[PDB]
């Protein structure tokens, strides 16, 4: 309910997909989910290594790096 | 373009260009960080990285499925050409 | 040219203290209470870069320059993959159209093809056009989708990022967090599979 059906729709036309299905938006959403959950978790454990209290932007890079080819090539 | 470097320029447009609702995104992240029991707190700048690599994320995964989409008559994409299509080009993630 | 050199003088000004407080925002902590308010540092900042972008048009406007930044996903992409012309023009007219959201689908590719061939009037066996089509679209979409990912990794993050080089990763000294982010990757992936999957036997029983 949070993200909007527009939205879904906009991202998979930003993708060149014209036209999708009723349960792609909702797996847009989990899919979204668990990608966020993924990139939280790592960068969570990054952080709570270095003993701190805040998740840091680059505390996110290092757990972004480590999600396949998501930021392949920056750096 | 005198005290700034264009970069940084370039950055905060690609910032305009978002297509999640920013809000909602927060909401979202929120919501991760209630269901992981998450004692910690998040820069503004990290939520903004999470959103840029978010999207990015599902319009490559889009994008692999209208790749792998190849038919004489034009389809409606549904999870099945979604799953087939991560197995071509393989997880992004 | 002394009051319009003074008023670009001020606006510049002005960007650059937008830029500052930008700054200073991307810095700020956000407690999960913040996460929910509609206007935390996060969409203060964001409303912000937007009233930046606004004068920034408004400069360049002021300075007989376009508002172009440079970015890469504006570079057209050329297309010279069959050996006929009269097509790569086409298509090339396609994958660089104006906007945002001009990205192909396959369909487009194959009447882009088709149309060029039966107006350039050249012999066009059926399964022959459906063949380069394809190609013609894979190796497009290829580019399309390589540009955008560069215009990702250039234009991403900001100063607290810039400074990422991948041998400073400490997992790579401390094996505890070796480990740990070992398991997370592990239930990573199969939690990715996991929906890809449950999505696709939905889809099934609905069929």
């Amino acid at each position: 309910q949070g993200i909007t059906k527009p939205a879904i729709r906009r991202l998979a036309r930003r993708g060149g997909v014209k036209r999708i299905s009723g349960l792609i938006y909702e797996e847009t959403r989990g899919v979204l989910k668990v990608f966020l959950e993924n990139v939280i978790r790592d960068a969570v454990t990054y952080t709570e290594h270095a003993k701190r209290k805040t998740v840091t932007a680059m505390d996110v890079v290092y757990a972004l790096k480590r999600q396949g080819r998501t930021l392949y090539g920056f750096g | 373009p005198g005290t700034v470097a264009l970069r940084e320029i370039r950055r905060y447009q690609k910032s305009t260009e978002l297509l999640i609702r920013k809000l909602p995104f927060q909401r979202l992240v929120r919501e991760i960080a209630q269901d992981f029991k998450t004692d910690l707190r998040f820069q503004s700048a990290a939520i903004g990285a999470l959103q840029e690599a978010s999207e990015a994320y599902l319009v490559g995964l889009f994008e692999d499925t209208n790749l792998c989409a190849i038919h004489a008559k034009r389809v409606t994409i549904m999870p099945k050409d979604i799953q087939l299509a991560r197995r071509i080009r393989g997880e992004r993630a | 040219q002394d009051p319009s050199r003074r008023q670009i003088q001020r606006l510049e000004q002005l960007l650059a203290l937008y830029v500052a407080e930008i700054r200073r925002l991307q810095e700020k902590e956000l407690d999960l209470s913040e996460l929910d308010d509609p206007d935390s540092a996060y969409l203060q900042e964001a409303r912000l870069k937007r009233k930046l972008i606004r004068l920034f048009g408004r400069l360049c406007e002021l300075k007989d320059c376009s508002s172009l930044t440079g970015r890469v996903i504006e570079q057209r992409i050329p297309y010279r993959g069959t050996r006929y012309p009269e097509v790569n023009r086409r298509i090339e007219r396609l994958i660089n159209k104006p906007g945002p959201d001009t990205f192909p689908d396959y369909g487009d590719v194959l009447r882009a093809v088709e149309k060029a061939a039966a107006r350039h009037s050249l012999g066009l066996p059926r399964q022959q056009l459906q063949l380069m089509a394809q190609d013609a679209f894979r190796d497009v979409g290829i580019r399309l989708q390589e540009r955008r990912h560069l215009d990702l990794i250039y234009n991403f993050g900001c100063h607290l990022t810039d400074d990422y080089r991948p041998g400073v990763d400490p997992a790579l000294s401390d094996p505890v967090l070796a480990r740990r982010l070992r398991e997370n990757r592990s239930l990573a992936m199969s939690r990715l599979d996991e929906v890809i999957s449950k999505y696709a036997m939905l889809q099934d029983k609905s069929e």
